[PDB]
């Protein structure tokens, strides 16, 4: 994209056009297009549980409705369980049989022995007020962690226009955890942190564990100060020395911005003006600089480091104690690894 | 790994995937029988 | 003569083609030609000169596509340098798609329809994955009249029919036909056209063609 | 002339994706041959503008100067009609025409 | 038999997407590495920045006629995205 | 890969993991695949600029390539073999960051003008350690600053991947895949990645990395991986068979001397043998080639002293047969090196100034002299050790030749051995095998400088232990093996080959 100068010279006529293409950022696109999609997964109540049938036993709801000036025709739903999760048999012979509604036969024989995916066509949907169906799914497979589900909805002459929704029980509307700051987007689907809970301290075992390509850098932090946003805040940390040189440098000891998500301010939250040993992984820190912010992930450990009066409680001094070895100990002799 | 499945590591991915190849020039010069050349050419396929 | 690589091409990708440089007996012959290639609307993009004197005939050439594009119908128009206004092309096409891993065809048991046949048109259905094995799933069929460059859509001749033994079958009634047309007389049907538009979905749900028989 | 393109293995089980085979070309000698191998998928998406051997002389047939599957009104419309001129010292001539294409076609 | 899986993409560009699978109790194993866009978000435009006529002889006068084309502000632009700058021009056939 | 250009101008940076990780056995593998990968680039007559570098916690530099002495295998051999892993075993990090910043700083040029032929010249790295980079940043950024330094990727017409090339060793019981396959620099089918199994069959290892661009038609050079057949370790084996009426089926040995001429026996064949029934078949191809002319040497006569009354007589036993079409060598199609030749002075790594005698004096000292021939067994070609008696014993060899039948009643014995003859089997110091008949005309094979000069070709045995595709039991004590020494037609050969471009001295 640049400007220019014409000039023309001579008898005779002509047509000057100039005509640009660019990508443009999206004004108000509807993502659903003519579509509103509504999912809810929740566990039976206690009906269910009533005759005995003592297992993992939930039911998926869904509603739909065409945002056309009429009602849209013929339909599909493209339905995928949690893993480990197969739909109720009695309940899709009842569905499939209604009018406007219809399951094909070799997608109803399976049974729970491979249905994951399920397809159920409607011959159509109002366009007024939502239709609904629903479902139990029961957990056969006895995994924990499991992938969060989907249902895609679209009509036999345009799957261009379409929809999708996704349900976890603990991720809400099965939504990914993504952390963005302003324009610049990533990944936070991790747990929150390893390791904080320590029955047995060690302190062998914890230099060995330094010694690891795992591990990029060890700093000594002083938290300054917290600094609110919406769904994560940023800790303003003042470091005071490199235990292990990382991928960046030290310079002097000055503010170091972490980031916690906000799923994870409830699993711990960092208390100000304390000192801090922390580590990491390079996979960390975030952007470029001088933006760079680390992120505290499930690679990310932390312990507080009480201060000097702090340290005189009789159990707070055997810490004082072994976080001040650790800190002599890997500058002066590094790692036999 | 001991048990009767193989390892990730050592499954190797197919990742060879164009749509149109073999975009090659020929020459018939083989000898011609009854006036006809046979030319043998050994491809690689794509995954 | 103008060949390319494929018939269909994506944005970013690259565009082969070769010129094949006959003269009016069709044996090779050595001249410069002089090559052009329109966007939909008859906009010349790219262009190319080269002779194929002790090339055997053969040009071959090349061209980049950007992302930045517009997708549609493109055109390769060439001519010899020694006759302008002789002017051969080829088309080929400029989507965002995905391959599909199966074919659709759509085959009426007769290539025409008889008016006044009580049974209606038949027209069997044949899908096979495009390694040779058959396809099992569920299709979506729907009729309509061609007239020119008019097109009338039935919307009751819709039907819903499962795919097995990667084969199915469909029958457009005298009835349906009748009742799609609001037309009690048979004459003015005679000389128009029928046309049949298949959508086809395997049973996982993972794959879709669209397959059409017109005229 | 005559191209044929074939196996160059006898048949063996199908092959494996990347595997290594012999493609078998038979055409006459002195032949230069341009090859292009594409999947059947992109045809099912696009069948258009293919070309081959038929509709070659498809053309051929359609840029044919002759307007009439012989005979003629008379002596002097056979050669006018196949195409020809026609010219004598004694002064029976061909009918003279000045258009390249056939006058409307029946179609 | 197909098995879902549910992901975001992270950076923008052609990026590449790998799965693996191997059957228990044969050694028969495959595995399938593709890559697919990720294109950032909007669409493409063709959108026109001026049209002008040139006629040197009556506009500009003395035979000259010269004038300029400022870019295009696009304000509505994708950052770090292509920008095309398309000119055509087409004369008028001035004999009757 | 590598290439060999003896035009070249190539730095090789050897960088050595010395963590305690790896364990001393290993270690000693690090060393041992180091010192044969030296010495066969050495032995291909290329001279590089070594860096040799050891680090663990922090990196030692033993040898810089800005010297001279990095051009010097034998020195930077013994620069290796002084290293030891227990220099710096309390220091025992890994750090291998900074190992690359010192790598990286030695090609570096002060300020910002480089010497001229920057680009001109080949940078090749390899590294060996355990994939656990567990001090300092990360490794990788600096392997693209090396990238960065090469001018690499930084031109669509130039692009210069190949001036840079980055082999990693897997070494070590413990090792990690995922950081060697970042360090790696990959291309399209070449291997660049080496795990801890590889440190046995050292020859099929380099196989994979070693690209022969400039160096294809050089003699006495050959593959030993364990996947070569019989002409990948001997290139230069020529069959020759002739098949007339009355004479029957016969078939002899030859070596590869130059594009159109393979040396061979003389009694083997006769001028009355007419060159269409003659077919001759070079190693790596099973298709009988024609020939043009058979050279006799001018001196040959077997019936010499037929009317003294003397049946045979195998005097100047050697002819040159020329092919009627040029050979084009190849891995399986090479000549063997003749003596006082350049290619023979580069193969012995002489200075160029070195003279014929002083190379007669290195092949041929006065004392028993370790050879080897070629031989078939079952179609298979194979190596067979034997001693040249040159030194005190040489005298009992020549004596033993008159227990051939036929000789008798030679008296004197100096008079029927001729100096042509070069006396090689018996059991003193140990036992030499003898040849068959069909082995006659092959080449006497010593090794030298993991390179190979052809010395003799095989003539006659006294006894023949293999009459007929049977070697049945063992030896005689006087069974003795003869072949034609090289010296005494050599003036004649450099007369024959003056045109082939052989360089002789
Ligand atoms: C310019 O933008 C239009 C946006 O629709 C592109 O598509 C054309 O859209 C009009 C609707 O106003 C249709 O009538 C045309 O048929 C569409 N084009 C084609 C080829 O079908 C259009 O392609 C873009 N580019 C140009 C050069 O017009
Ligand atoms: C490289 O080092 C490893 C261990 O450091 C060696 O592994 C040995 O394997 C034998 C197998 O019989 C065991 O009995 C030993 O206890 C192992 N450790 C040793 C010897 O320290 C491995 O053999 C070494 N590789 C080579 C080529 O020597
Ligand atoms: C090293 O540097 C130059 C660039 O500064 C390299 O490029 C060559 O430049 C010369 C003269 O400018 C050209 O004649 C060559 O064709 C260039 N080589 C290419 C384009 O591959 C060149 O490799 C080196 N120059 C030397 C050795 O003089
Ligand atoms: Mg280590």
């Amino acid at each position: 994209n640049e400007g220019f100068t014409v000039t023309a010279e001579g008898k005779g006529q002509g047509t000057l056009s100039v005509v640009t293409m660019y990508h443009a950022k999206a004004k108000d696109q509807l993502t659903c297009n003519k579509f509103d999609l509504k999912v809810t997964i929740k566990p039976a109540p206690e009906t269910e549980k009533r005759p005995q049938d003592a297992k993992n036993t939930m039911i998926l709801e869904i509603c739909t409705r065409y945002r056309g000036d009429q009602d849209a025709t013929m339909s599909i739903l493209d339905i995928s369980m949690m893993t480990g999760f197969a739909p109720d048999t009695d309940d899709l012979k009842q569905l499939a049989n209604g009018v406007d509604r219809y399951i094909s036969k070799y997608e109803l024989d399976k049974a729970f022995s491979d249905r994951n995916t399920l397809i159920i066509y409607l011959d159509k949907v109002s366009h007024s007020e939502d239709d609904c169906l629903a479902f139990k799914v029961h957990q056969y497979f006895n995994v924990e962690l499991i992938q969060p589900g989907a249902v895609k909805v679209y009509a036999y002459y345009n799957l261009e226009e379409s929809c999708t929704r996704f349900y976890h029980p603990e991720k809400e509307d099965g939504k990914l955890n993504k952390l963005c700051r302003d324009e610049l987007c990533r990944c936070a689907e991790e747990n929150c942190f390893i390791q904080k809970s320590d029955d047995k301290v060690t302190l062998e075992e914890r230099l060995d564990k330094a010694c690891e390509p795992g591990v990029d850098y060890v700093y000594k932090t002083r938290l300054v100060k917290v600094q609110l946003s919406n769904d994560f805040d940023e800790y303003i940390m003042a470091i005071e020395q490199t235990i292990k040189s990382g991928s960046d440098e030290v310079q002097v000891g000055q503010q170091r911005t972490f980031i916690s998500p906000i799923k994870c301010r409830e699993a711990l939250k960092l208390e100000e003006k304390k000192h801090y040993l922390m580590w990491g992984l390079s996979s960390d820190f975030w952007g470029e600089k001088p933006n760079l912010s680390y992120i505290i992930g499930k690679d990310t450990w932390v312990e507080h480091w009480p201060e000097e009066d702090e340290c005189q409680d009789e159990e707070n001094q055997k810490q004082c104690q072994d976080l001040g070895a650790f800190t002599e100990s890997m500058v002066v002799f590094g790692c036999p690894n | 790994l001991d048990e009767d499945i193989i390892a990730e590591e050592n499954i190797v991915s197919r990742s060879e995937f164009p749509e149109s190849w073999l975009w090659n020039v020929e020459d018939l010069k083989e000898p011609p029988k009854n006036g006809i050349s046979t030319k043998l050419m050994n491809i690689f396929l794509k995954d | 003569f103008i060949q390319t690589d494929k018939t269909i091409y994506t944005p970013g990708s690259t565009v082969l083609y070769r010129i094949f440089t006959v003269n009016h007996k069709l044996l090779p012959v050595g001249r410069t030609v002089m090559v052009n290639i329109e966007n939909p609307e008859g906009i010349p993009v790219k262009q190319d000169s080269l002779s194929s004197q002790n090339q055997l005939g053969v040009l071959p050439l090349s061209w980049d596509i950007p992302e930045l594009v517009n997708m549609g119908q493109w055109k390769i128009r060439a001519y010899y340098e020694n006759s302008p206004q002789q002017v051969f092309s080829t088309e080929f096409e400029v989507k965002e798609y995905v391959l599909p891993s199966f074919e659709v065809i759509v085959e009426p048991t007769e290539k025409f329809y008889y008016i006044y046949n009580e049974k209606g048109l038949e027209v069997t259905i044949t899908a096979r994955f495009l390694y040779g094995k058959k396809v099992e799933g569920t299709a979506f069929v729907i009729f309509g009249i061609q007239d020119g460059e008019q097109r009338i859509s039935l919307p009751e001749s819709l039907k819903r029919i499962p795919i097995e033994d990667g084969s199915g079958e469909v029958v457009l009634s005298r009835k349906v036909l009748l009742d799609g047309v609001q037309n009690p007389r048979a004459e003015d049907l005679v000389g128009k056209s029928l046309y049949v538009s298949a959508t086809v979905i395997l049973h996982s749900g993972s794959d879709m063609v669209q397959a059409e028989r017109s005229g | 002339g005559s191209l044929v393109v074939k196996s160059g293995q006898s048949e063996d089980r199908q092959p494996v994706p990347g595997q290594q085979m012999t493609l078998k070309i038979e055409g006459d000698h002195g032949a230069r041959v341009v090859l292009v191998a594409v999947d059947k998928g992109v045809f099912v998406l696009n069948k258009k503008n293919k070309l081959t051997q038929s509709k070659i002389w498809d053309v051929v047939e359609k840029a044919d100067i002759g307007c009439t599957p012989g005979s003629g009104k008379d002596y002097a419309g056979v050669f006018s009609d196949a195409g020809l001129t026609f010219t004598s010292s004694s002064g029976q001539q061909t009918a003279q025409r000045a258009e390249l294409q056939c006058p409307q076609p029946a179609a | 038999l197909s098995v879902p899986y549910v992901i975001v993409p992270l950076k923008t560009g052609l990026q590449e997407v790998e799965v693996k699978a191997a059957v228990y109790h044969h050694f028969i194993s495959d595995g399938v590495r593709k890559s697919l866009k990720v294109v950032p978000e909007g669409i493409r435009m063709n959108k026109t920045v001026a049209v002008r006529t040139l006629d040197p002889e009556r506009l500009g006068r003395e035979g000259v006629q010269k004038e300029d084309i400022p870019p295009a502000d696009l304000s509505d632009q994708v950052p770090d995205t292509e920008s095309e700058t398309r000119i055509l021009l087409q004369g008028t056939p001035v004999a009757q | 890969k590598i290439v060999l250009d003896p035009s070249g101008s190539m730095n090789i940076y050897l960088v050595l993991d010395g963590s305690g990780s790896i364990g001393a056995s290993n270690f000693t593998g690090a060393k041992k695949c180091l010192v044969n990968l030296i010495e066969k680039v050495a032995s291909y007559g290329v001279k590089p600029r070594y860096g040799l570098v050891t680090y663990a916690t922090y990196p030692k530099i033993w040898v810089k390539v800005s010297e001279a002495d990095s051009s010097n295998a034998d020195w930077v051999t013994k620069q290796l073999n002084e290293i030891n892993y227990e220099d710096h075993k309390l220091k025992s990090g890994t750090n291998t960051k900074k190992a690359l910043q010192a790598v990286y700083s030695m090609m570096s040029w002060p300020d910002d003008v480089p010497p001229e032929g920057w680009n001109r010249t080949r940078h090749v790295i390899i590294l060996m350690t355990d994939g656990l980079h567990n001090m300092g940043g990360d490794p990788i950024t600096v392997i693209d600053e090396i990238r960065d330094l090469l001018y690499i990727g930084k031109d669509r017409k130039n692009p210069r991947e190949d001036y840079l090339d980055v082999y990693v060793f897997g070494v070590g019981p413990l090792v990690n895949q995922v950081n060697i396959n970042a360090l790696a620099s990959k291309k399209d089918n070449e291997q660049h990645v080496f795990k801890v199994k590889d440190m046995e069959n050292l020859e099929d290892v380099f196989y994979q990395m070693i690209d022969e661009s400039q160096s294809l038609s050089l003699c006495g050079m050959v593959w030993e991986h364990r996947k070569g057949t019989d002409y990948h370790k001997q290139p230069w084996q020529a069959k020759i068979s002739v098949i007339r009426p009355s004479k029957g089926h016969e078939s002899c040995m030859g070596a590869v001397v130059s594009e159109y001429f393979v040396l061979t026996a003389a009694h083997c064949f006769t001028v009355d043998d007419k060159e269409h029934s003659i077919k001759v078949s070079v190693g790596g191809e099973k298709r009988d080639l024609e020939i043009e002319v058979v050279l006799f040497h001018p001196n040959y006569n077997i019936n010499g002293k037929k009317e003294a009354g003397i049946p045979e007589f195998y005097d100047y036993d050697v002819a040159l047969i020329k092919l009627k079409n040029k050979l084009k060598y190849g891995q399986t199609i090479r000549p063997i090196c003749l003596p006082c030749t350049e290619g023979t002075t580069r193969a012995l790594r002489l200075p160029p100034t070195t003279t014929c005698q002083q190379q007669k004096e290195e092949l041929l000292p006065a004392q028993d002299i370790k050879a080897l021939f070629v031989s078939e067994e079952e179609k298979k070609l194979t190596r067979k050790e034997v001693y040249i008696k040159n030194g005190d014993k040489k005298g009992s060899c020549e004596r033993d030749a008159q227990y051939a039948p036929g000789y008798d009643k030679v008296k004197d014995i100096s008079e029927v051995v001729t100096p042509r003859f070069l006396c090689t089997g018996g059991v003193s110091p140990y036992a030499d095998p003898n040849t068959c008949r069909g082995d006659a005309g092959g080449p006497l094979i010593v090794h030298k400088r993991s390179r190979f000069i052809q010395v003799g070709v095989i003539s006659w045995g006294v006894v023949d232990v293999c009459k007929n595709q049977k070697r049945q039991k063992q030896v005689p004590a006087h069974a003795r093996d003869f072949h034609i020494n090289l010296f005494q037609v050599l003036p004649w050969l450099k007369e024959k080959l003056q045109d082939e471009d052989l360089g002789f001295l």
